[PDB]
RNA sequence: ACGGAAGGGCACCACCAGGAGUGGAGCCUGCGGCUUAAUUUGACUCAACACGGGGAAACUCACCAGGUCCAGACACAAUAAGGAUUGACAGAUUGAGAGCUCUUUCUUGAUUUUGUGGGUGGUGGUGCAUGGCCGUUCUUAGUUGGUGGAGUGAUUUGUCUGCUUAAUUGCGAUAACGAACGAGACCUUAACCUACUAAAUAGUGGUGCUAGCAUUUGCUGGUUAUCCACUUCUUAGAGGGACUAUCGGUUUCAAGCCGAUGGAAGUUUGAGGCAAUAACAGGUCUGUGAUGCCCUUAGACGUUCUGGGCCGCACGCGCGCUACACUGACGGAGCCAGCGAGUCUAACCUUGGCCGAGAGGUCUUGGUAAUCUUGUGAAACUCCGUCGUGCUGGGGAUAGAGCAUUGUAAUUAUUGCUCUUCAACGAGGAAUUCCUAGUAAGCGCAAGUCAUCAGCUUGCGUUGAUUACGUCCCUGCCCUUUGUACACACC
């Protein structure tokens, strides 16, 4: 039909998913990653991110 | 056409998710990592593993349809994009290879003590210094508890 | 979930399954030998004159300009 | 599930020319990227093929990896009506 | 000729060598140059609870990411221009020239 | 393990001497309770309550009243191209150009539909069946093999009387010797380099052209293709530098401690990151395409559409913001930072010009960013003035009316602006939190979430005090000795 996904989705945390986990909350939007958080510490040192402070 | 601070993030995330890609796909064939150097004229991958007449297979097949599967995902052009594969230095010092190494013997049905002290007999006769291996889950029982085996030692700071 | 009453009309009723009658497509024919036709169809070149038009009442329906088409005889 | 004739043929030419696909994890999407099908008629066709040992998959960050294997070529060679040893993905 | 060399990379060392290299190349083929500029390295925070959930004690993280960059302009004719940059390629270490 | 037992030593999540306060008032936000169609839910001492990065219009969303779709793969059987099945204009119906369903007939043609089996999906349950992560016990200094020794043995010694240390850090003593982990070392960061390398994407000086005042040399400025030179400031890269150096005291005269001089720096230089063994039946299946079992699985707890709700209010708590005014409010001038973010197949940070009281609008411009926004000309602050101890020009909640922006949509006002309204509050009771130097406290600024919405957090810098430099009185931590009818261990 023409109902079935015609809410729009052009902004708010349901445009926003993250890239690894499907989750709409807790979402890094910075520099244009788009990972969940948790996804985010599990994926950091492979990505270059590392603790120094 | 990008900064290059959200240029090197997305060099990041290209990173990750082909690992993750090739830790789910080639666990049997022991993928203990992969390296990516861009180029002019093409960006390569290189895979470090151990069983790389698996990872080819017969007249490069699997390396082709890998390589398109690539090309197809993040958007590459053909030929832009190129996979070696590289028998890995050391494999009893991958932490990845001996983890699933484990994975498949208990899997097949290996017992928990069995497995972890031939994996570090292997590794510190691999000429390593140190090895610790943990088994936490349930283990003959419904309540959980951790196994740790060691050998040699290990530094945590 | 305590439990479900539906208190709506219980009423599943989903919809007939394009009801499926004897042969058709009738155009007509004739006794020795000649063919005749009902169902007067489009006035579209898009169809060439192989669909047919519907004739509810009050309107005749299109099926490959499948909506496109609405002047009543 | 139910889809036309000319999609399904669509999906297993591409299919049989390229020896793997990739549909990223979005219904509703509507357009898949190299082939103007909808991207649910891709996912569900390497569904029905994959349950009949045919073609293999890995999800991978919600990207549904597809890959064919001997089954699936000789399979889809009949099915498309193409020579014995026409092309699979296994050029050198 | 006139052209700009960034290097752009996370890699200290392997960004000097490259630099290091480059610029020896210049001076055995005696072409006048800007020495390595060495820009502000820029560090990429990401703030974050360590844990999933929300109990515990609010404990922090603070990642960080350091890209260095640097850049030289040189002065030569194109034939050296092209095999410098079929030359000093490294891992990690994103390159850009750009004429004029 | 515990002790209202001892001995020694530690801590501003403890006290002392104090500072700012909170609790008192209005408001914000979370929790409970109450109410409700639902007001989804987890968490309840420290170790829940501005936490779930949880600042919810719709989505988020899991809840409520309702309505669609099937994404039920695959195998078998049934029906079945004289048709399996799909879709559909208009009307009724429906919130609804949802055929959902019905009327009426048109359309399509093997993909289907029905049944069986079997899966799939689930923010459904179980965090007491689990993983992983996190927090805590525990920010303290503690932990454990090997070989010997003691003991029938559980176990012990080593791992210590003393002295010292932030420290089982070390001097040393010694039935233990030799080792490992932890601490330390280390890594990052901030402070020094007129020593090196350089740099119109950072500067400085000079010389060209040029504005103004003085003119007598000069002073302040402008200047992109005017070039020349330099790197003190600024950036980084490679290095150096401090190791308690030197001196005097004091200690078996050893580890070390105090003072003074020098020095950028002499509280392990300052702040952090990583951070042991053993555990909690701590939290989380609502982050996971991490997950076992149970439940459900086509009028589904799947998925999606509309509209509500999570904000709901007789009350009780917690984190906070505003202030209760002259060390002040207001109006003018003055006028100074730092950490950082930013547009691609997009539409971001926006300068400048114009309009508008204002918010904001519009025409252009720069920037993928040491280059442009941005000297982010921030705020408190300083100088001038108005007011003048009056719940007063303090305070700015609660209301009314209008104008703009975001967004499909703001109605239980999203926010912003204008005018008017002008409530408690007159320094906060029992109680209680944080803090020892560029620290508290005041002050605002960037980012996070983000279409819009900061009163929150993560960091940043501006101004910058007082009072200890100590003790174990309270609350607790460590070590030892001691006692114990405790062992899920003084609840
Ligand atoms: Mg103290
Ligand atoms: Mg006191
Ligand atoms: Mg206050
Ligand atoms: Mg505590
Ligand atoms: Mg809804
Ligand atoms: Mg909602
Ligand atoms: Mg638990
Ligand atoms: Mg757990
Ligand atoms: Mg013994
Ligand atoms: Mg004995
Ligand atoms: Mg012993
Ligand atoms: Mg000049
Ligand atoms: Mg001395
Ligand atoms: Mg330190
Ligand atoms: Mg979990
Ligand atoms: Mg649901
Ligand atoms: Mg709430
Ligand atoms: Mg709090
Ligand atoms: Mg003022
Ligand atoms: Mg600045
Ligand atoms: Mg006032
Ligand atoms: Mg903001
Ligand atoms: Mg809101
Ligand atoms: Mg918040
Ligand atoms: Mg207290
Ligand atoms: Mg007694
Ligand atoms: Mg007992
Ligand atoms: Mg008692
Ligand atoms: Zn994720
Ligand atoms: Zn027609």
């Amino acid at each position: 039909e023409n109902v079935w996904f015609s809410h729009p989705r052009r902004y708010g945390k349901g445009s926003r998913q993250c890239r690894v986990c499907s989750s709409h909350t807790g979402l890094i939007r910075k520099y244009g990653l788009n990972i969940c958080r948790q996804c985010f510490r599990e994926k950091a040192n492979d990505i270059g991110f590392n603790k120094f402070r | 056409l990008i900064s290059k601070k959200r240029k090197l993030v997305a060099d990041g995330v290209f990173y990750a998710e082909l690992n993750e890609f090739f830790t789910r796909e080639l666990a049997e064939e022991g993928y203990s990592g992969v390296e990516v150097r861009v180029t002019p004229t093409k960006t390569e991958v290189i895979i470090r593993a151990t069983r790389t007449q698996d990872v080819l297979g017969e007249n490069g097949r699997r390396i082709n349809e890998l390589t398109l599967l690539v090309q197809k995902r993040f958007k590459y052009a053909p030929g832009t994009i190129v996979l070696y594969a590289e028998r890995v230095q050391d494999r009893g010092l991958s932490a990845v290879a001996q983890a699933e190494s484990m994975k498949f013997k208990l899997l097949n049905g290996l017992a928990i003590r069995r497995a972890a002290y031939g994996v570090v007999r292997y590794v510190m006769e691999s000429g390593a210094k140190g090895c610790e291996v943990v088994v936490s889950g349930k283990l003959r029982a419904a309540r959980a508890k951790a196994m740790k085996f060691a050998d040699g030692f290990l530094i945590h700071s | 979930r305590k439990k479900k009453v539906y208190t709506t009309p219980k009423k599943i009723k989903h919809k007939h399954k394009k009801v499926k009658l004897a042969v058709l497509s009738y155009y007509k024919v004739d006794a020795e030998g000649k063919v005749t036709k009902l169902r007067r169809e489009c006035s579209n070149p898009t169809c060439g004159a192989g669909v047919f038009l519907a004739n509810h009442k009050d309107r005749l329906y299109c099926g490959k300009c499948h909506s496109v088409y609405k002047v009543n005889a | 599930m139910l889809m036309p004739k000319e999609d399904r043929n669509k999906i297993h030419q591409y299919l049989f020319q390229e020896g793997v696909v990739v549909a990223k994890k979005d219904f509703n999407q509507a357009k898949h990227e190299e082939i103007d099908t909808k991207n649910l008629y891709v996912i569900k066709a390497l569904q029905s093929l994959t349950s009949k040992g045919y073609v293999k998959t890995q999800f991978s960050w919600q990207y549904y990896y597809y890959t064919l294997t001997e089954e699936g070529v000789e399979y889809l060679r009949e099915y498309l009506n193409l020579p014995e040893h026409i092309v699979p993905g296994t050029y050198i | 000729i006139k052209i700009r060399i960034t290097l752009t990379s996370t890699k200290v060392k392997q960004l000097e060598n490259v630099s290091s290299n480059i610029v020896k190349n210049a001076e055995q083929h005696n072409l006048v140059k800007k020495g390595p500029v060495r820009l502000p390295t820029k560090v990429l925070k990401i703030s974050t609870r360590k844990t999933p959930n929300g109990e515990g004690s609010k404990t922090w993280e603070t990642y960080e990411m350091r890209i260095h960059k640097r850049y030289i302009d040189l002065e030569a004719p194109v034939q050296i221009v092209k095999r410098i940059t079929q030359i000093t390629i490294e891992p990690g270490v994103d390159v850009e020239v750009v004429v004029a």
